[PDB]
RNA sequence: GCGAAGAACCUUACCAGGUCUUGACAUCCUUUGACCACUCUGGAGACAGAGCUUUCCCGGGACAAAGUGACAGGUGGUGCAUGGUUGUCGUCAGCUCGUGUCGUGAGAUGUUGGGUUAAGUCCCGCAACGAGCGCAACCCUUGAUUUUAGUUGCCAGCAUUUAGUUGGGCACUCUAAAGUGACUGCCGGUGCAAGCCGGAGGAAGGUGGGGAUGACGUCAAAUCAUCAUGCCCCUUAUGACCUGGGCUACACACGUGCUACAAUGGAUGGUACAAAGGGUCGCGAAGCCGCGAGGUGGAGCCAAUCCCAUAAAACCAUUCUCAGUUCGGAUUGUAGGCUGCAACUCGCCUACAUGAAGCCGGAAUCGCUAGUAAUCGUGGAUCAGCAUGCCACGGUGAAUACGU
């Protein structure tokens, strides 16, 4: 904050799938501290993804995430103008934060039936550069490239 | 065959008499079980600090009670009258069975 | 038949290790019934996972206090301490993995004038 | 539109006093293109030596106007309180415009 | 700000509360009759300079210890006044009473006595500016470690109230190994009411 | 008494109404007991009830039975803002 | 009307449900603890002087 | 959502009607000395009229009355006449003094300059040398552990039971007294010192987490209504009693909260895991009755023994199918329950029916840095009854901090 950088909290890898980003996704679909609901609605999603597609769920998740994480992003601040939307390179950690935030902020609004599905066919859409979150990343990249002089 | 309960507002004053009982008992040849500290009972009183206004500022007091327990299984009349005629400082409560 | 004691939050577990197969029993009940959910089971196994001793002991435990998660952590600490109790050699692996430290995190006191432990009432500037 | 909460301590609120306060404070609307809806708050006290004190508070959108004034007459205190309030208005406007 | 009562903070740590009895189911009766006894004793021995009173209850009996700086004027000619007090307290309390006296050496190390002496002096139309430092001089030449006094009110007969304080030695009020004695007293004058607050830091 | 123990009427009013059983019926009963429930014995009679500052008259009709007297004697005066 | 109120309160009322409680040192009717029969002011000022046995300031 | 930790009557201080005058409350003089109680009649009640006693107690006392007087009596006024108590700046780090010295004088140094830290904390330098109130430490609680102590507590190894139950044991948790333990102590680098960064051992590492603690003083800040007091005012009333009403009104405006706007959900059935508290004019179990709120009953208990009290979210099954609905519950009609002498203005709860606004809320604005925010329940003070408020307790339990 004001004194200096503060250490993060490491995320213990989940069971079953044994990854890191999966737990950070479970922590993002959480509401009111209800761990069980998010856990169930994510494991159901990664099972039906294999039932429908035929591939390893984690491969589909990874090859859908690699298309959502942005690179450049517009920050309103000084240096190069008083809040002139200077485009900056997001740090290595900030990528997955934005990726999961966009994956979940849009999986809540797809709107067919229970979300236990709404999250799955958003990962499928992200696996081939379509949907809404991928559109968000593309729009952000366009806006970042618009201000190619303020850097 | 007798059970003694000692309770007081201060543990320091309490335990002196609590032990005084066990020495005055076993000196006259009594099989006695040492003191067993029962859980204390503490209560809280929150009162507004100001006179008229200012509910957001308060002060909290507490009152906590300590308890002990003594057992004698094979007494003799000498132990009985020794404990009975022994007198404890005011500030403790003794409930001889 | 070697003891161990684990604590977490407001939960206390008395664990004891016997050489044997590896069946897990909790409070006269089976480990799949008492804690039904699948992912709340790997927490106990981690002390038996950080070293390859998975099927070398049967656990007998008696636990009380807290909710289902908290006593899982308590029993984890207990089984780790018992594992050190059986063999005075396993300390580097577990202390390296940070599986011996007791969690010093406890629910925090309430405070007068505040709606919770740190939440303050709403205030207006318009 | 302005909403006035008028309190009078050791005095009774009389209709001409209310009208005078209303018009004098309403003359504050000329500093904005859009008339706000903030709640104006006024307090009136009178001492034993015929001295009157008036306190005024206005929570604007991004501004807080506070002004208290004591004088030999209540109406003079109202006029001076209006002058104080417009002084804060001009200060804030110049500062925010300078920080363009 | 506002300072917490320097006796309230040190009760149960290094000081001790006066009423020493354990009771339940009849706590209120004992407490209220103790207050009655306290008021009855306090309003009678004003000239006897009484500092501290302890009530010690035991099995339908009361044992009251009175601390004074002039014990002779408390005891009667041979104990006549003490007997009169005992019989009157027997009548009031409706249970067996017993009274003891504990003399005080160095009557300048008791904040109550100094406060009430300054109060009577101020009632006798004496300048506070002199009374405060007179009390300070006696208490410090007694052998005290610190002293601080203040007087507040319609000072000297003026129209506007004010406060004046003098201190010397050392008075650490935020230390809990303090052994600090505090007292507050009222001086009722023709100009109204004045309040004297004196508190003393002792050694060891 | 809103239980099945029984209804409630103050004896100093029940006595008056049952002593007014004569055919004269020209004794308007003044009362302060607003809380007394209306009995079928009240039918016909006329009762002034105190409503804070005066005794307003009520004529105990058939369908008024069962309620409380204070219902028919309002205690606030409202006309409009 | 104050000194008459204490006298009425110590009298016996027409029915039990009319009884109530006041502080004993001062005659304050609101916020009176039945453990001590004192209000919230005769309790604060008088527990500081160490005249209530057992009761001390709480810091937990 | 401030005095109010709880207004149906009382509280109650306000209004209408009916009443009293050394009085509802105290010292004080005369005498009868127990008046008091209690029963009935009249009244809304205060109060009147009768009857029964008055054994006062041991000249003293307790109380009373009768007239009797000096006198009481005010929640009446001014918190700008006051004592006491409290908020705020702010747990921010400052506020001063004695001797010395400089300046004609108000004033100045010490308290400024360098690093350093949460801190006029520490050291260095210096026309200053020291000191005082604050900072820090001493106090309570949580996190590890040793000794004594084993009941009403625990049940590994022992047999039994409806099962820690029964006999049996204090081994393990547990309760609580006395100790140990954390002190930049050690190691590596830096600096010259204070100190800074890194590492080791440890349950805990840099005041470990949280409380209590609130300097000189500012706002003539708040309280004459908790209490006390100066001066003024009323004294057949501005004092005192009784019944009924009022503080609960309602075209509107502002502040703090609770419940929703549904599928991470609604409804039905099964089932598991707590901490802290209260209880003898008190808590109140089993059993039976009632769809239900509740009724009958009386077990145990002055409590580590008995009760409040088989926690709810959570987990497993079934169903509903994106609707203003099997969401939401307001509003209203009928019938009941409990407390209380009494439930219309004016209590809480239950059963059937009715079924409103509401589909994530403009400008603006608030809270929070880890067991925190969010969410779900539980206990207590006030209290015959009444909390979505206040004070405490645990269960599940995150995101982010690049930077000034
Ligand atoms: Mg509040
Ligand atoms: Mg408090
Ligand atoms: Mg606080
Ligand atoms: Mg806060
Ligand atoms: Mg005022
Ligand atoms: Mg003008
Ligand atoms: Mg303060
Ligand atoms: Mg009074
Ligand atoms: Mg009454
Ligand atoms: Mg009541
Ligand atoms: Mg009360
Ligand atoms: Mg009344
Ligand atoms: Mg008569
Ligand atoms: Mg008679
Ligand atoms: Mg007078
Ligand atoms: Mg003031
Ligand atoms: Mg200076
Ligand atoms: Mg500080
Ligand atoms: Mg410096
Ligand atoms: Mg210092
Ligand atoms: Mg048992
Ligand atoms: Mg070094
Ligand atoms: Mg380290
Ligand atoms: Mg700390
Ligand atoms: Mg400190
Ligand atoms: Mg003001
Ligand atoms: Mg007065
Ligand atoms: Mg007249
Ligand atoms: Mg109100
Ligand atoms: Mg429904
Ligand atoms: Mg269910
Ligand atoms: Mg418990
Ligand atoms: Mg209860
Ligand atoms: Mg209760
Ligand atoms: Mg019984
Ligand atoms: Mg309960
Ligand atoms: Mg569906
Ligand atoms: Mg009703
Ligand atoms: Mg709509
Ligand atoms: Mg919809
Ligand atoms: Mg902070
Ligand atoms: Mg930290
Ligand atoms: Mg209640
Ligand atoms: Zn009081």
């Amino acid at each position: 904050p004001r004194k200096g950088p503060v250490a993060k909290r490491d995320v213990l890898p989940d069971p079953i799938y044994n990854s890191k980003l999966v737990t950070r996704l479970i922590n993002k679909m959480m509401v009111d501290g209800k761990r069980g609901k998010s856990q169930a609605i994510l494991y159901s999603a990664f099972d039906i993804i294999a039932q429908e597609t035929g591939k390893d769920p984690m491969e589909v998740f990874e090859q859908a995430m690699k298309n959502i994480m942005p690179l450049l992003e517009v920050k309103a601040r000084r240096v190069g103008g008083a809040n002139y939307q200077v485009p900056i390179e997001v740090r290595a950690d900030r990528r997955s934060t934005l990726g999961l935030r966009w994956l979940v902020n849009y999986a809540r609004l797809r709107g067919e039936k229970t979300m236990e599905v709404r999250v799955a066919r958003e990962i499928m859409d992200a696996a081939n550069n379509t949907g809404a979150s991928v559109k968000k990343r593309e729009d952000t990249h366009k806006m970042a490239d618009a201000n190619r002089a303020f850097a | 065959k007798i059970r003694i309960r000692l309770k007081a507002y201060d543990h320091r004053i309490l335990d002196q008499s609590a032990e005084k009982i066990v020495e005055t008992a076993k000196r006259s040849g009594a099989s006695v079980s040492g003191p067993i500290p029962l859980p204390t009972e503490k209560s809280i009183y929150t009162v507004l600090r100001a006179v008229h206004k200012y509910k957001d500022s308060r002060e909290q007091f507490e009152m906590r009670t300590h308890k002990r327990l003594i057992d004698i299984v094979n007494p003799t009349p000498q132990t009985v009258d020794s404990l009975m005629r022994l007198d404890l400082p005011s500030g403790v409560d003794i409930e001889i069975k | 038949q070697y003891y161990g004691t684990g604590r977490r939050k407001s939960s206390v577990a008395r664990v004891r290790l016997v050489p044997g197969d590896g069946k897990i029993v909790i409070n006269n009940r089976d480990w799949e019934d008492y804690i039904p959910f699948a992912a709340l089971r790997e927490v106990i196994k981690q002390p038996l996972v950080a070293t390859e001793t998975l099927g070398n002991y049967d656990v007998l435990v008696n636990v009380h206090g807290g909710g289902y998660t908290g006593q899982a952590g308590a029993i984890r600490h207990g089984v780790a301490r018992a594992l050190l109790q059986v063999a005075p050699e396993y300390r580097p692996a577990l202390k390296s993995a940070g599986l011996l430290t007791r969690d010093p995190r406890m629910k925090e006191r309430k405070k007068y004038g505040l709606k919770g432990a740190r939440r303050a009432p709403q205030f207006s500037k318009r | 539109m302005l909403k006035y909460n008028i309190r009078g301590e050791n005095i009774e609120v009389t209709e001409p006093i209310r009208d005078y306060v209303e018009k004098k404070i309403d003359k504050l609307e000329r500093y904005f293109t859009e008339t706000p809806d903030a709640n104006v708050h006024v307090n009136l006290k009178v001492y034993s030596d015929k001295n009157a004190k008036v306190e005024v508070t206005i929570p604007l959108p991004n501004l807080v106007l506070r002004a208290e004034e004591t004088s030999g007459d209540l109406y003079a205190s109202i006029d001076l309180i209006v002058d104080k309030l417009e002084r804060q208005i001009r200060k804030h406007k110049t500062k925010v415009n300078r920080k363009f | 700000g506002q300072k917490v009562h320097p006796i309230g903070m040190r009760i149960g740590v290094i000081r001790d509360w006066d009423s020493k009895w354990y009771a339940e189911k009849d706590y209120a009766d004992f407490l209220h009759e103790d207050l009655r006894i306290r008021d009855y004793v306090a309003k009678r021995l004003s000239d006897a300079s009484v500092s501290r009173v302890e009530i010690e209850r035991a099995a339908n009996r009361v044992n009251i210890t009175i601390h004074t700086a002039k014990p002779g004027m408390v005891i009667g000619k041979g104990g006549s006044e003490v007997e009169a007090l005992r019989k009157n307290l027997n009548e009031l309390t409706q249970k067996r009473v017993h009274i003891n006296i504990v003399e005080i050496k160095r009557a300048d190390l008791d904040a109550k006595l100094v406060a009430e002496n300054i109060a009577r002096q101020l009632e006798g139309r004496v300048s506070f500016r002199r009374a405060q430092k007179q009390a300070i001089q006696r208490t410090m030449r007694a052998g005290a470690k610190g002293i601080k006094t203040q007087v507040s009110g319609r000072l000297g007969g003026a129209d506007i109230a004010r406060a004046e304080h003098y201190s010397e030695g050392t008075v650490p009020l935020h230390t809990l190994r303090a052994d600090i004695d505090y007292a507050w007293e009222e001086a009722d004058t023709t100009y109204g009411k004045l309040g004297v607050k004196v508190w003393i830091y002792r050694g060891e | 008494r809103s239980l099945k123990k029984g209804p409630f009427v103050d004896d100093h009013l029940m006595k008056k109404v049952e002593a007014a059983a004569e055919s004269e019926k020209k004794q308007v009963i003044k009362t302060w007991s607003r809380r007394s429930t209306i009995f079928p014995t009240f039918v016909g009679q006329t009762i002034a009830v105190y409503d804070g500052r005066k005794h307003v008259p009520v004529y105990v009709q058939e369908d008024m039975v069962g309620h409380k007297l204070g219902e028919f004697a309002p205690t606030r005066t409202y006309r409009g803002h | 009307a104050k000194k008459s109120m204490i006298a009425k309160q110590k009298r016996t009322p027409k029915y039990a449900v009319q009884a109530y409680t006041r502080c004993e040192r001062c005659g304050r009717p609101h916020s009176v603890i039945r453990k001590f029969k004192l209000c919230r002011i005769c309790f604060r000022e008088l527990a500081y002087k160490g005249q209530i046995p057992g009761v001390k300031k709480a810091s937990w």
